């Protein structure tokens, strides 16, 4: 049970944050060459 | 060569200096890949016995509309009798090896006709064919028993 | 055919594919009459510089005529550095093109040859004096062939990129 | 003088030079078939250009296009204006015609360096330059003004 | 002869497009019309498998070529392999039940199952085209489609879910854009598109390998593959039931499909050169997938999840280079379509039933809804790869690839079969948690006031219609062995030499 | 000296002297057959243009003008694309109580203007055709006169297209300069040799300030601040208007003065356009992703399918020729006006722009929300749209000649647009009775006219962005055969 809490914060945190950082950088230099 | 997983070609199993193929070609029943176990000489020799044993008793597989699964079953024991005949042949002992590997040779022959008439979906040849390789069938099963 | 000394080889890959490896061709060398030109061609082998023939492509094709090819740095015809600093001069215009299967290096004209060469294939014997002659097909004429016969553009480069897969010493000297 | 911005060709068939009386060395060499070079319009050429000794400085094959250019009305130089069409009763080229010419310095660009950028120049003086035109064709659409 | 497959790609499209305006402003009409026009595309389908498809031949058959576009050499190819017929037969029938589960949508009906039979239609035109740039239109076309039946039908954060499936799969059709370039351009003189000509080039291996990474992370994602997987429990665990189990049921096995048919019979030679990685990639993932989902509190991020453990056996499965291991492959395709498609089916109406998500809340329903507690716990028998279930005979004939395998050696061979079968360890646990959390136990609260309803007699023909195949295929697995069996071995035929 | 060739544009302005007739007698009396003979004479010019498809590339007046195959086509789109932006704007003057008189002069003059750049061989005329463009597009921007924000806008408008146009002809000075004193484009790579000037700085910063100059008129994304002040300005039809044609014109233009004059430099003219291309296929499709507006971000959204034509621009004629361009400057016409016309028609029934009044369409109008989801989707282009096939040519020419750089980054700029299409089609589907704004709620679709033929270019445009992508094969063999660009 703590191995799979570990996986799924593995998932969901570090490996789905690579995903999700893609989106959130696309937003932010989107934003920021919008706005300089 | 990396130890864990060969990679490349992914090479058949050899023939080792045997005349138990056609002499037009190697063989036309060989499944490309099958895990023969290396078991030993008695072990060969009996799975030779089930191996044939199982080629005799594909008899009631045999019928309209299922000559597929004959070609199949037939490729596959087969496979498994010329691999294992190989190993024997090549583990024989120089008196008994002549005459065993021309019994392979003439039983060969009928699984490659015997395939032939199954691949091509004829019935009656493949029965017709049926019947001397069973005789060839119990003839190798009474000589390794 | 006057002494080849070094036999030596690029093998070569036309169409679409980089490693189909369309045959191959061998080629001897006059290592004794032409030093600079031969060790040039034998350095452009790679063998012991970063720079060579290794990806570089045969740039002009002209039927009945020469196959050109030999830059690396460029793919046009300008970037042809030889080993010897960048572009060194001619020597010793003793033997003439014989006719199919030379191997005279390519220069603008007097005293500026570099890397690219070409393979000749009709009998041209006018190019004596202004370009150094030197080496000669032994096998794989027909891939000159099949070089020469593609259709080519209006910049007379071949439509099929024809790349030199490899170029090593051969074994022979 | 410097500047040869070298691009390493294969050569053109020698042949002598039949000279003009305007001092243009003259060599035909392939003569064209078809519509002669008309005065005014714009024809597509390939050219290798070189200097006495025999180096190169420019070719259309190094740009890799035909030069289109309007003869006759001295957009070029006098040379190949002459060396073209042909004022003292020269033959003028034909499409898919060879040429080659002697340009002399008297209707080649003088004895001034023609095209100075940077120190050196790309023209020295007095340069009795080398052409080699290659005539591939008319422009398709073209007006004689 | 007959225009077969293209009447089976367009009919549903060609048919939901007679759905113009159609002024019949209730679901009854439209949920009639398009669950007749799916049952008639399924008939027309097996009428195609039955009467006119050949099982012991391993080539194209019904095979049909039109000229498109002259430019690309795009044409319409279109063939069924062995490999390829049972893919269609699955989509007709989990896209068949899909549409029927969804016969309670009412919001925008009319457009749900038009965007249905749209699904419907491009599924089949990515299993049945032998064009690779075609594969790549009935690719992308079950890319819009989907996401319209998913960011507006099903998930509370449904929105966020749609938006990463379609740029994540998006940003995987363009590496699959880049292979088929790069083999139609760059793969031979005289460049094609159709692969039954392609099948049989040279590629060599500096660009073999480069074709092999390009489709690797185009189907590495369609079958999620650990590094690239994150889609997946975002767009199932938010979607409504009718899609997800088509999303789980036919979806995701394209990219497992698509790795036998684009990478293992098409770039063989590379395929030896990257299969000793997938196995352990899909080792590791079966591993992973179902230690992720204890960690997940959701029920359907759990299935999810699922579904990521259960296409490691098809990766490694693809990644054996055996017989055995693509049958196994391709059985667990279809084996894992069934369950997780009658999964994601019975969490959305337990959903619907319950109305709450996550295990920790959700005790005992059992007594609830009992008919829902059999079903659930039958399907998680067969997702258990239970013996009399499909899902059992899939999770072993892998195995006996691997142990099987010419290609892998015992020193690895063993590392291998333990990690591949912690994994059955590790799935009682998940599946068995989900069940004893979500059914087993008694609510002080829940004792006769909600008296909810059990599993009405639709619900139940579902998840009954998907169970009979896992048991006819558990107790006799050539149903669908010996309708791939033999195009394996022309699979095979091109890597033993 | 007949100059025939010039038939289908001087037509334009025969009807432009009976334009002025028609102001010049009545002066009040005739809103609808003004509007008439306009759109009869754009057909009159196309069916002569189509009359005139056969002829060589004759070069007809005094070396100023060469009516190619290209440039015929060229003209071709052009022409379409006033045909097809002629019934968008019928609606838009009756409503802000503008002159149609007059807008009819100025839609036909750019129009004109367009036709003759595209096949103008000076440089002369490849300054005063772009100016005769670039004029009429400052007239036709500020052009309502209802406030303040829009004439700032049509005034920096006015302000840097004309230091664009001076950067241009900066540029094409330095080509009357360094090449002897040589005009008439395929003259001047003769001059740069009969003067040895093809390698000298001059020559290099005559590339530079023209390919400024036309990144400028292409509104690639270092040169493109304009389009976004200007555009949320300028009213909605002649944005559609000014937008595809100028774009257009000027892609004809950046194959001319750059194939032509320029091709001893193309190694080094290349990477500019690749830098551009790169950067006009980023920054473009990663701003309108954040944009609250919609001209703004279909401005942007239309830099970055220029980003992906300049890929068509870069390869040769040779190995991919300029079909592909020619093909998506078609789709992107056919796909940009239908989204256009359904941002008009939103906007002629609603009021406004802003992209959060969107929210609610599909309940109120669901023709017109397929309509514009439909374009939307061929210009991200997942299914067979138009716009997709496009795109398709265009990294087929692009990996076949060998640019991967460019590809790669289009198809991840592809996806970067795929996200906000369908952020908008998000908002013309969903609705929660609060989403949506009181700018929704009251639509009001049958209080009009009648059936306008705003809704007939509408939906030929969304026909044309849809079964193109599919009926794909004549438009890719009628572009092939353009090869006389030289
Ligand atoms: C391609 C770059 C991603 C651009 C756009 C991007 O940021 O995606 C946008 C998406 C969330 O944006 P949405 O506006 O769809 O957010 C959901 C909302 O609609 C309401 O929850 O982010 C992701 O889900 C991660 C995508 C990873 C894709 C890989």
């Amino acid at each position: 049970r703590r191995l799979a809490k570990q996986t799924t914060f593995f998932d969901k945190r570090i490996i789905d944050g690579i995903t999700n950082g893609v989106g959130i950088t696309s937003f932010f230099v989107g934003e920021v060459t919008k706005y300089i | 060569d990396n130890g864990f997983w060969i990679d490349g070609p992914l090479p058949i199993p050899p023939i080792y200096n045997n005349i138990v193929n056609e002499k037009t070609g190697t063989r036309t029943f060989i499944k490309k890949g099958v895990y023969v176990a290396d078991i030993g000489t008695k072990g060969r020799m009996y799975r030779v016995k089930k191996n044939a044993f199982d080629l005799l008793a594909m008899e009631d597989l045999i019928g309209p509309d299922t000559l597929n699964y004959v070609k199949k079953y037939l490729r596959l024991k087969s496979t498994f009798l010329f691999y294992d005949f190989d190993n024997l042949i090549s583990a024989a002992a120089s008196e008994d090896k002549q005459p065993l590997t021309d019994l392979a040779n003439r039983l060969f022959d009928n699984f490659e006709k015997l395939e032939d008439a199954a691949k091509t979906k004829n019935l009656a040849e493949t029965e017709s064919c049926y019947k001397d390789t069973k005789f060839l069938l119990q003839e190798v099963m009474t000589r390794m028993a | 055919q006057s002494k080849i000394t070094h036999k030596v080889y690029f093998d070569i890959s036309v169409g679409n594919p980089v490693g189909k490896l369309a045959g191959r061709i061998v080629i001897g060398l006059y290592g004794d009459d032409v030093p600079q030109t031969v060790e040039n061609f034998r350095a452009l082998c790679t063998g012991e510089k970063g720079f060579g023939y290794k990806g570089s492509t045969f740039h002009r094709v002209i039927r009945d005529f020469m196959i050109q090819g030999g830059d690396f740095e460029k793919g046009n015809g300008t970037g042809g550095k030889s080993v010897y600093g960048r572009t060194f001069k001619d020597e010793n215009f003793k033997l003439s093109h014989v006719g199919p299967g030379v191997l005279s290096m390519a220069n603008a004209g007097p005293n500026t040859n570099g890397s690219q060469f070409f393979i000749c294939t009709i009998k041209t014997s006018w190019l004596d004096g202004r370009h150094v002659v030197f080496g000669q097909v032994i096998e794989g004429m027909e891939v000159v062939k099949l070089i020469e016969e593609q259709e080519t553009d209006r910049g007379d480069r071949p439509r099929k990129k024809v790349v030199i897969a490899d170029c090593g010493q051969l074994p022979m000297s | 003088a410097t500047r040869i911005d070298y691009y390493a060709t294969v050569g053109d068939p020698l042949c002598e030079y039949s000279y003009a009386k305007s001092g243009l060395g003259f060599c035909d060499l392939d003569v064209g078939f078809g519509d002669e070079a008309p005065r005014g319009v714009l024809v597509n050429i390939h050219y290798t250009a070189r200097f006495a000794d025999g180096t190169l400085f420019d070719s259309s094959y190094k740009r890799a296009r035909p030069l289109t250019m309007r003869i006759g009305v001295g957009k070029v130089i006098r040379g190949l204006d002459q060396g073209i069409l042909g004022g003292e009763g020269v033959p003028p080229m034909r499409v898919g015609g060879k040429r080659k010419l002697q340009i002399p310095p008297k209707l080649a660009y003088g004895p001034e360096p023609a095209g100075c950028f940077s120190g050196d120049c790309n023209i020295p003086g007095n340069a009795t330059l080398l052409y080699d035109i290659n005539f591939v064709e008319i422009y398709p659409g073209s007006n004689t003004r | 002869d007959f225009p077969w497959l293209t009447i089976i790609v367009v009919f549903p499209i060609s048919a939901g497009s007679l759905m113009l305006f159609l002024p019949h402003r209730g679901n009854k009409v439209n949920k009639w019309y398009t669950i007749c026009i799916c049952i008639l595309e399924l008939l027309l389908t097996t009428y195609a498998f039955c009467y006119n498809f050949k099982m012991d031949d391993p080539l194209i058959q019904l095979s049909e070529d039109y000229k498109w576009i002259d430019f690309f050499d795009f044409y319409w190819r279109m063939g069924i392999d062995g490999l390829s017929i049972g893919t269609i037969l699955l989509t007709g029938f989990i896209t068949t039940l899909a549409t029927l589960a969804a016969f309670p949508v009412t919001r925008d009906s009319r457009f749900f199952h038009f965007l249905m039979l749209a699904m419907y239609s491009g599924q089949i035109g990515s299993f049945s085209s032998r064009d690779l740039l075609l594969f790549f239109i009935m690719w992308e076309l079950e890319l819009i489609p989907v996401y319209l039946l998913l960011s507006m039908w099903g998930g509370k954060k449904r929105l966020y879910s749609a938006t990463k499936f379609i740029l994540y799969t998006a940003g995987s059709s363009i590496f699959l854009l880049i292979g088929v370039l790069g083999i139609s351009l760059y793969g031979s003189n005289e460049p094609t598109l159709n692969l039954e000509l392609l099948a049989n080039k040279s590629y060599p291996v500096t660009l073999e390998i480069l074709f092999y990474i390009g489709f690797l992370i185009a189907f590495a994602v369609k079958s999620p593959i650990i590094p690239l997987h994150t889609w997946l429990p975002d767009t199932h665990g938010e979607a409504h039931y009718s899609t997800c189990m088509l999303l789980a049921g036919i979806l995701l096995k394209m990219g497992a499909y698509g790795l036998v048919r684009i990478n293992m019979e098409l770039l063989p030679h590379a395929h030896s050169m990257f299969s000793p990685w997938l196995l352990v990639v899909g080792t590791i993932q079966i591993i992973y997938a179902a230690s992720t989902s204890p960690g997940q509190r959701n029920l359907k991020k759990r299935i999810a999840y699922s579904s990521v453990s259960h296409m490691g056996f098809i990766i490694i499965g693809i990644s054996s280079i055996t017989d055995p291991g693509l049958n196994g492959a391709i059985l667990q395709i279809i084996s894992h379509g069934f369950i997780g498609a009658a999964l994601f089916f019975l969490a959305g109406t337990s959903y619907d039933r319950i109305r709450l998500v996550y295990l920790d809340e959700m005790g005992g329903m059992a007594i609830s809804i009992p008919k829902i507690f059999t079903m659930f716990t039958i399907l998680s028998m067969a997702s258990l790869a239970l013996p009399g279930m499909s899902g059992f005979i899939a999770e072993f004939i892998v195995f006996f690839g691997i142990i099987t395998s010419q290609k892998y050696f015992l020193i690895s061979k063993i590392f291998i079969i333990f990690v591949m079968a912690i994994g059955m360890i590790l799935t009682p646990i998940y599946l068995l948690s989900m069940l004893r959390q979500m059914f087993y136990g008694y609510k002080l609260i829940n004792i006769k006031n909600f008296s909810f309803f059990d599993s009405g007699p639709r619900e139940l023909f579902l998840s009954i219609s998907i169970l009979l195949p896992i048991i006819g295929i558990g107790i006799y697995p050539d149903f669908v062995l010996s309708l791939a069996s033999d195009k394996v071995e022309s699979i095979l035929s091109n890597y033993f030499y | 000296f007949d100059g025939s060739f010039i038939f289908p544009e001087c037509i334009l302005i025969f009807g432009l002297i009976l334009l002025l007739m028609i102001d010049s007698t009545s002066d009040q009396k005739d809103i609808p057959w003004l509007y008439f003979i306009s759109s009869t004479s754009f057909v009159m010019s196309i069916t002569a243009l189509l009359f005139r498809w056969r002829e060589e590339p004759m070069i007809s007046f005094s070396g100023n003008f060469q009516t190619n195959n290209f440039n015929e086509i060229f003209q071709f789109l052009i022409l379409l694309c006033s045909t097809l932006c002629i019934p968008l704007s019928v609606e838009y003057i009756e409503c802000t109580e503008m002159a149609i008189t007059e807008f009819l002069l100025f839609i036909l003059t750019a129009t004109l203007g367009g036709m003759f750049l595209c096949g103008a061989n000076d440089l002369i005329t490849i300054f005063v055709a772009p100016e005769c463009f670039s004029l009429c597009s400052y007239l036709l921007s500020g052009y309502t006169k209802k406030d303040i924000r829009s004439n700032e806008a049509t005034m920096k408008y006015l302000l840097m297209g004309g230091a664009s146009s001076s950067i241009l002809v900066h540029g094409f000075s330095w080509l009357y300069g360094s090449s002897g004193g040589e005009i008439e484009l395929q003259e001047i790579v003769n001059g740069l040799i009969n003067t040895q000037m093809y390698n000298s700085p001059g020559i290099s910063i005559a590339l530079i300030f023209i390919t400024v100059g036309i990144g400028f008129k292409l509104s690639l994304a270092p040169s493109h601040q304009w389009t976004p002040d200007v555009y949320e300005d300028s009213p909605t039809p002649v944005v559609a208007f000014l937008s595809v044609t100028s774009k257009v014109a000027a892609s004809a233009s950046a194959t001319r003065i750059f194939d032509i004059p320029f091709y001893f430099s193309s190694n080094e003219w290349h990477l500019l356009l690749e830098i551009l291309a790169i950067l006009s296929m980023i920054f473009g499709n990663l701003i309108a992703i954040t944009q609250t507006s919609m001209k703004r971000m279909l401005a942007y959204s239309s830099i970055g399918q220029i980003g992906y034509v300049i890929i068509g621009i870069i390869v040769g004629d040779s190995n991919g020729g300029y079909a592909s361009m020619i093909t998506y400057m078609l789709f992107y016409i056919a796909m940009n006006l239908g989204t256009f016309a359904c941002i008009i028609l939103f906007g002629l029934r609603t009021g406004t722009d802003n992209i959060r009044d969107y929210a609610g369409l599909y309940t109120k109008d669901p023709f017109l929300a397929l309509s514009l989801a439909l374009c939307l989707l061929s210009l991200g282009g997942l299914p067979p749209l138009a716009g997709f096939f496009g795109k398709l040519h265009l990294f087929w020419c692009g990996w076949q000649a060998g640019l991967y750089f460019l590809v790669s980054i289009g198809l991840l700029t592809s996806v970067l647009s795929i996200y906000y299409y369908l952020k908008i089609i998000k908002l013309l589907m969903t609705g929660r009775n609060q989403e949506i704004t009181p700018h929704m709620r009251n639509y009001r679709i049958s209080p009009l006219r009648s059936n306008n033929s705003i809704e007939l270019s509408m939906i030929v445009c969304v026909i044309a962005s849809t079964i193109p992508g599919i009926s794909m094969n004549p438009i890719i063999a009628i572009a092939q055969d353009t090869l006389f660009s030289f």
